[PDB]
RNA sequence: GUUGGUUCUAUUUCUAGGACCUGAUUAAUAGGGACGGUCGGGGGCAUCAGUAUUCAAUUGUCAGAGGUGAAAUUCUUGGAUUUAUUGAAGACUAACUACUGCGAAAGCAUUUGCCAAGGACGUUUUCAUUAAUCAAGAACGUAGGGAUCGGGUGGUGUUUUUUUA
């Protein structure tokens, strides 16, 4: 509509595309997942692009998708 | 043609949730490369699993630099390698069924795209000149 | 046996809806760890046994 | 920033100094490359299907039947046209089909499988100007709005379901 072309509202900055902002940034985020076989922590990407396997209890943790990789149904995550 | 790119952040003292050291990263990188993983794949594997943001900002130097620094470097650049083996696969397919003029058109485009960065790489001399299509 | 299986279904659907609501309401851990859960799964015992069978 | 030899150590512990046996900005809403889930009447090969059309066979019934503006002409009692049951042949993919999709263009609609390719999107992956434009040559014949297709993100109601993926 008519926007301050400097520093705009955060409600519009989190709305527009990650390239088109005034300073570009990521939108993926890292997160700690508990593999439910043996309960120990590993980090994982969000758009994880490959099947991570927690080498301690090497089950599976997330299968990838076109965007955010979905996690495997018994996992528990902390966003960080 | 549109845009589809990652946008690496403004931060460069990354990332302050990184408990891990800066030597085990190089250890994991040389492990994956002597497992036989291309720079793109070793970068994405330790991005996801042993979560780095990027090794150029956790370690002080890019992964091609540390692969040369640990004596594990490629003999042709990664892009020329992947594009060469794509060219040999489409040539093998057209050799199998030689009626595919669409594959002929695509092979002409693939070889032109080979010649572009080939003469670029000759002008910068990473792989030496006299080099024309293996 | 009409009233018998009437009472049996009337307790079974009660504990079943209770179990499913307990599953996909909200599970945070002792620390912050939200549990991944299915869209239409039904039991913590179910996700426990399937994470056992994917050993 | 991979071998051999010298001397100094007290209650074999455990020790100190020589030689000799691969370089340095950022990572564009410039670019090409990898990867993930995809997407398309995009392409090639192989395969499957359809009912038409043509032809053949088996019948059944009887003076007409294609064709025409009329006519003419054509065939018909050696039964045609029509009817029923099959079989063969190659061609083609109707209705679905749209101001929808894909391809550099011409063009591109049956199923399944294989072969590769391509787009867009996603990405805190990598390289670092690799770009642009045509001689020459090569292969092919003004802003705004409402929708809609492809991908992604988030929301939270219904269709959905539940320990097989
Ligand atoms: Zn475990």
């Amino acid at each position: 509509l008519v926007q301050d072309l400097l520093h705009p509202t955060a409600a519009s900055e989190a709305r527009k595309h990650k390239l088109k902002t005034l300073v570009q940034g990521p939108r993926s985020y890292f997160l700690d997942v508990k593999c439910p076989g043996c309960l120990n922590i590993t980090t994982v990407f969000s758009h994880a692009q490959t099947a991570v396997t927690c080498e301690s209890c090497s089950t599976i943790l997330c299968t990838p998708t076109g965007g955010k990789a979905k996690l495997s149904e018994g996992t528990s995550f902390r966003r960080k | 043609k549109g845009i589809s790119s990652s946008a690496i952040p403004y931060s460069r003292n990354a990332p302050a949730w990184f408990k891990l050291s800066s030597e085990s990263v190089i250890e994991q990188i040389v492990k994956y490369a002597r497992k036989g993983l291309t720079p793109s794949q070793i970068g994405v594997l330790l991005r996801d699993a042993h979560g780095v943001t990027q090794a150029r900002v956790i370690t002080g130097n890019k992964i091609m630099r540390i692969l040369k620094s640990n004596g594990l470097a490629p003999e042709i650049p990664e892009d020329l390698y992947y594009l060469i083996k794509k060219a040999v696969s489409v040539r093998k397919h057209l050799e199998r069924n030689r009626k595919d003029k669409d594959a002929k058109f695509r092979l002409i485009l693939i070889e032109s795209r080979i010649h572009r960065l080939a003469r670029y790489y000759r002008t910068v001399a990473v792989l030496p000149p006299n080099w024309k299509y293996e | 046996l009409k009233e018998d299986i009437h009472t049996h279904m009337a307790i079974f659907e009660q504990r079943e809806a209770q179990a499913q609501e307990d599953v996909q309401s909200s599970i945070v851990d002792e620390d912050g760890f939200t549990l991944v859960v299915g869209k239409n799964t039904k039991s913590l015992n179910s996700i426990r046994k399937k994470i056992l069978n994917k050993n």
